RNA sequence: CUCAGUUCGGAUUGCAGGCUGCAACUCGCCUGCAUGAAGCCGGAAUCGCUAGUAAUCGCCGGUCAGCCAUACGGCGGUGAAUU
RNA sequence: UGGCCCUCGAGUGCAAAGGCAGAAGGGAGCUUGACUGCAAGACCCACCCGUCGAGCAGGGACGAAAGUCGGCCUUAGUGA
RNA sequence: UUCUGGUGUCCUAGGCGUAGAGGAACCACACCAAUCCAUCCCGAACUUGGUGGUUAAACUCUACUGCGGUGACGAUACUGUAGGGGAGGUCCUGCGGAAAAAUAGCUCGACGCCAGG
């Protein structure tokens, strides 16, 4: 099917250093849930990217 | 098929990955059933710079009736091959496993070049 | 006659050359019919000059086609003129350029061969003459 | 009823000869696979493109 | 490797049913073994079968 | 135990019959490797698992489920299937199980042919093959109503045109 | 044995015999050993029988040198159910 | 499944071409660089576009290290 | 200061095969066991620790052109310019460049570094 679909990682709403969510777009997904590791997140250092 | 040739192969193989640089020297190793050898080459001028062997630490520390290439005699060639380059100006060196692989002696023997401060 | 496969189903022309140097030669049979013009032979004429001189030895002796088409020519149809659609199964041509060695015979005399050879020229639109071998 | 005019447009070749002043990333050549293999001194590209790194003739061998 | 091969007995206990043993090394400890090679009828089978069982004259003149 | 009759005895009478000039050079058998053709063992599960067990009782060692190397068309067979299942044994385990093969094998047989001057002649390296013995007097036979394949190939060194029939001559192999 | 293709079933084949008869191969019977096929009560249909009958178990004769007879012609034994 | 011979004729998710033999082909371990902020200089070049890229910082993956990794052997798989 | 043997680089790429030699030293196979390690099974491969004999396999050296690779000169096709012929296909001249294939040959590599004896 190829749903394209994006992930996210864990939001935490503070006033931070350009404190933000942060969406990665991503495919493939038919299958069971995958959370990469996909990081340099807001936050530098970032594990389980998850959806 | 045969060994030796599977050495050589594996050695090629290694070769294309790393090459000796005139800031970086490699330093090989050849584990012989009697002896070992270690070269710190530099191959952009095709040349060795400080080479050492069984035949070098043999004088005071070798038996010949065991099998040659034990891991104290590499614990003492990755000695004398570690401060041996350090009184030349070989500190910061790129080792080459010599188309053998890692889990042998060559620990001892990297790690013991490593003992004398060698930016591995 | 015509190759059983082709690698490709149209093809199209090329421009006839100097002198062949290499299929110029006699390999088997004593007499030979070379070619001094350059054009193009049809598997047709092939099939002439091959009934005309195998009835023309009749008793003995082989003869020997040497050239094969191995190209097709493509002839459009009265369609009023714009694409080369299909044309692909119509006649095929072998390209003889001047030297090439056209027919070969053997285990014929003389002047039956002379006849033989010369009578079976005159199924062909190119001017030949006939070869002994030296 | 004619099944073509399917032309592509699209070029390559040889863009710095030998015995010629280049550039750091100059691209030398730009190639379908490898024909011209990547020597010392240059670099290989992701589409097996051939570059300068530094400053100096070219050569082949 | 552990945990995967079987037990391979160096202890393996070949008996034969005309009281004489052997030792070999094998998965069981004990095997109860028939005709094995060693006094065979490979040279007395092959004598007693394709050999001398064809008669046909010799039967014919013992009934009469 | 029959290396050590295999060490004195049946090497320097070779060494001796071939007229060499170095001990070396006199050829030896280097491996045994057994398989089990099956076309049927995804769907034989218990067939399968009875090559393992059983077949690991057959053998030394535990025997390997073989990949399909490609797949054909007609048979039941896509790329990386279980055609057949076979094992590699070596070393003292190879004189154990030529050792089982004239023990178990040469007077165990309802044929009598043994080793063949008509088969496994010619070869580059010269292997003797047998199709035989599906089951071994170790395993309770009644169960497996199959006669499920099983070859052993047996490997030598000699590339002459003598010495490993004499090789198998010499042990216990008559014919 | 007490549920099996079985100590059910006996087909087919091999070896060895005997008898009859000038003669037993095509084409006789029978003995001794060997094998142990199909067959787990039978579809559609279909047949016999109202009592010493049906079913079931043997015995004899004829023709005949011997037999293909498991047939035919008889004779007893046990012996029903249903209308 | 075992052995010899030819040595690149096999293969690369798919069309062909150019590549690729101790591989860019097959397997195994660990994996998420199928990142962020970029970028000297080039090719292609009506414009729009499109392609490659040394090198720097952060934070990492593999490896013992050397080093490599800003998706896939490349060229198609798209829309201002 | 030659051989020996780890190492490369230029390479006309130097290989197959037939022959002879080497175990003082070196390199390489072979036997014994498995503790780190290991093979979708096997200490076959890889690793560790030893008996330590051979050249048998494998490496190294010296010959051969039988294969293989390479490869001429002269010629000739072709071609750039300047022209000519033919109805066409296409051919011929002046000057310049110049093949390929085949053949005669060439080739069983060549230069450097470091550790023995």
């Amino acid at each position: 099917v190829k749903v394209i679909l994006e992930c996210t990682g864990c939001v935490r709403k503070s006033v931070n250093k350009g404190s933000r969510g942060v969406s990665r777009y991503i495919t493939q997904k038919n299958r069971h849930n995958t959370p990469s590791r996909l990081e340099l997140r807001k936050f530098c250092p970032y594990c389980y990217k998850h959806t | 098929h045969t060994r030796r040739e599977d050495r050589t192969a594996r050695h090629v193989r290694i070769r294309k990955k790393v090459e000796g640089t005139p800031e970086r020297p490699r330093l090989c190793v050849f584990r012989s059933n009697k002896h070992l050898y270690v070269q710190v080459i530099d191959d952009t001028k095709m040349h060795t710079l400080a080479a050492a062997s069984t035949m070098q630490k043999a004088i005071s520390e070798n038996i010949d009736y065991s099998a040659g290439p034990t891991v104290e005699v590499a614990q003492k060639i990755g000695e004398m091959i570690a401060k041996s380059c350090l009184e030349k100006g070989i500190t910061k060196v790129a080792f080459d496993r010599g188309g053998y692989p890692y889990h042998g002696r060559v620990k001892a023997l990297a790690d013991a070049a490593r003992e004398h401060g060698l930016v591995f | 006659l015509s190759p059983k496969r082709t690698r490709f189903r149209k093809q199209h022309r090329g421009r006839m050359k100097g002198i062949s140097y290499r299929g110029n030669r006699i390999c088997f049979g004593r007499y030979a019919l070379q070619a001094l013009e350059p054009a193009w032979i049809t598997s047709r004429q092939i099939e002439a000059g091959r009934r005309a001189m195998t009835r023309n030895a009749r008793r003995g002796g082989k003869i020997w086609v040497r050239i094969f088409p191995d190209k097709p020519v493509t002839v459009r149809p009265a369609e009023t003129r714009m694409g080369s659609g299909k044309g692909s199964p119509e006649y095929w041509v072998a390209v003889v350029k001047p030297g090439r060695i056209l027919y070969e015979i053997s285990g014929v005399a003389e002047n039956i061969a002379r006849r033989a050879v010369a009578i079976a020229a005159s199924k062909m639109p190119i001017r030949t003459q006939f070869i002994i071998s030296g | 009823t004619k099944n073509g005019r399917d032309s592509k447009g699209q070029r390559l070749g040889v863009k710095i000869y030998g015995d010629q002043v280049a550039k750091p990333g100059a691209i030398i050549i730009r190639q379908r696979g490898t024909k011209f293999h990547p020597g010392k001194n240059v670099g290989i590209g992701k589409d097996h493109t051939i570059f300068a790194l530094i400053d100096g003739l070219v050569k082949f061998e | 490797k552990s945990d995967i091969h079987p037990e391979f007995r160096e202890d393996a206990k070949v008996y034969c049913n005309g009281e004489l043993v052997m030792t070999t090394g094998g998965t069981q400890k004990d095997y109860t073994v028939e005709v094995w090679s060693g006094n065979h009828p490979f040279y007395l089978g092959n004598r007693s079968a394709l050999l001398l069982d064809a008669d046909q004259v010799e039967k014919f003149r013992k009934k009469y | 135990r029959l290396k050590t009759n295999y060490i004195e005895k049946m090497v320097p009478l070779l060494k001796e019959e071939f007229s060499y000039s170095n001990i070396l050079e006199v050829p030896k058998v280097v491996k045994i490797v057994v398989n089990c053709g099956i076309g049927d063992a995804s769907q034989n599960a218990k067939g399968l698992d009875a090559a393992i067990n059983e077949l690991a009782l057959i053998t030394g060692q535990r025997p390997v489920k073989t990949k399909a190397k490609t797949s054909i068309a007609g048979f039941k067979v896509r790329e990386g299937m279980t055609l057949g299942i076979a094992v590699t044994l070596r070393g003292n385990l190879m004189y154990s199980f030529l050792d089982r093969l004239i023990n178990l094998a040469l007077p165990r047989t309802r044929d009598f042919q043994g080793v063949n001057p008509n088969s496994f002649d010619g070869h580059g390296n010269y292997s003797v093959g047998f199709r035989e013995q599906s089951v071994f007097p170790e395993i309770k036979p009644e169960i497996v109503g199959k006669a499920r394949g099983m070859d052993v190939c047996i490997t030598t060194t000699a590339k002459t045109d003598k010495e490993a029939y004499k090789l198998l001559s010499l042990m216990g192999m008559p014919f």
